[PDB]
């Protein structure tokens, strides 16, 4: 059971987004489902719900603003926004609620367990409302020194959030951290991501970094080497 | 709306020994034959899970060292040993009535022993320079409790106001922090000066540790 959000990325205030839901490995059709939104940094706020039946909820903060959809058919729910204010800028999550189905001699039902819980969760996709512009990163080097190394990539000067960063494609983990990042004065964001190694490996295992900034579509691989 | 409220807002704990959360409702959470409370776990990095619903029942694949009680409006989720990779923020959550509402989460911080940081210090790469800017980056690496201080100093002249820090979650693993901070100059400043240091000051370090290094070197 898999929930995957697309659309994420950043607008105008005042503007339009429509965030997409995938399911995937389940019955999307019964299940109701549900969007929760997080501020970085901050706690949760539920956004909306959908029964399977197709009838629509909301609270008043989003109420007159934003539309729940869902179309069984492509397995996906939608989270359409307008008249976006900075204050709607978070991670959106679908999540699945009550599970339940339909029989067509007497109708929609519901499992008595679990009805009122959210059981699995997206990975989120972040909105940024704002009126800055799209910046890709630059990514730099970090290159160990002349025991224990250390070695990392500097990803500057981007906007909106966010920039994942992996090591070697996914195949280096052990020792690695990519720090939150810092907003600069500039307006634009900037992260550094680090790893520890053994010295001894320096002459002979290649480290690469890939940086993905899916708002800007940049997509950089970079090898780090000793100077 | 319902209000749900918890406490404490952070619970630090040592793996091994025990921790409780409370959630305290505006209203009874009560459907005269189930009562509406769940628990989600948020770890760090990743998006919130369900732990615990209806007050007491586990979702799949969470061991009974965790548990939940209550009743009607006071709640606690207990651990009766927590574990290092627990560290996250747990929130209570009511589903009696739309909206679902969450109290504020628990941040769970794993004690452990004073861990003292690795420092390292790397200049700005050829190819920034090349693109007309400069940063420096002190890397403070695994170390605990999180307090940290970190001067930076270019020719003994300490820099207030031109370096942003960056701290990492506690580590599931070995429940250190990692933290980095970043100093900023243009690129004309950084070729008049020649010694570029950072002085970090931890609980784990007997005195402060200087890592440096001279431009062009």
């Amino acid at each position: 059971e898999q929930l995957v959000e697309s659309g994420g990325g950043l607008v105008q205030p005042g503007a339009s987004l429509r965030l997409s839901c995938a399911a995937s490995e389940f019955t999307f059709s019964d299940s109701d489902m549900h969007w929760v939104r997080q501020v970085p940094g901050q706690g949760l706020e539920w956004v909306s719900a959908i029964s399977l039946g197709g009838d629509t909820h909301y609270p008043d903060s989003v109420k007159g603003r934003f539309t729940i959809s869902r179309d069984n058919a492509k397995n996906s729910l939608y989270l359409q926004m307008n008249s976006l204010r900075p204050e709607d800028t978070a991670v959106y999550y679908c999540a699945r609620g009550g599970r339940g189905g339909y029989e067509d001699d007497y109708g929609y039902f519901y499992f008595i367990g679990g009805r009122r819980s959210l059981d699995v969760w997206g990975r989120g996709a972040l909105v940024t409302v704002s009126s800055a512009s799209t910046k890709g990163p630059s990514v730099f080097p970090l290159a160990p020194s002349s025991g224990t190394a250390a070695l990392g990539c500097l990803v500057k000067d981007y906007f909106p959030e966010p920039v994942t960063v992996s090591w070697n494609s996914g195949a280096l983990t052990s020792g690695v951290h990519t720090f939150p990042a810092v907003l600069q004065s500039s307006g634009l964001y900037s992260l550094s991501s680090v790893v520890t190694v053994p010295s001894s490996s320096l002459g002979t295992q290649t480290y690469i970094c890939n940086v993905n900034h899916k708002p800007s579509n940049t997509k950089v691989d970079k090898k780090v080497e000793p100077k | 709306d319902i209000v749900m409220t918890q406490t404490p807002l952070s619970l630090p704990v040592t793996p091994g020994e025990p921790a409780s959360i409370s959630c305290r409702s505006s209203q009874s959470l009560l459907d005269s034959g189930n009562t509406y409370l769940d628990w989600y776990l948020q770890r760090p990095g990743q998006s919130p899970q369900l732990l615990i619903y209806e007050v007491s029942n586990r979702a799949s694949g969470v061991p009974d060292r965790f548990s939940g009680s209550g009743s009607d409006t006071d709640f606690t989720l207990k651990v009766s040993r927590v574990e290092a990779e627990d560290v996250g923020v747990y929130y209570c959550m009511q589903g009696i009535q739309l909206p679902y509402s969450f109290g504020q989460g628990t941040k769970v911080e794993i004690k452990r022993t004073v861990a003292a940081p690795s420092v390292f210090i790397f200049p700005p790469s050829d190819e920034q320079l090349k693109s007309g800017t400069a940063s420096v980056v002190c890397l403070l690496n695994n170390f605990y409790p999180r307090e940290a201080k970190v001067q930076w100093k270019v020719d003994n002249a300490l820099q207030s106001g031109n370096s942003q820090e960056s701290v990492t979650e506690q580590d599931s693993k070995d429940s250190t922090y990692s933290l980095s901070s970043t100093l900023t100059l243009s690129k004309a400043d950084y070729e008049k000066h020649k010694v570029y240091a950072c002085e970090v000051t931890h609980q784990g370090l007997s005195s402060p540790v200087t890592k440096s290094f001279n431009r062009g070197e």
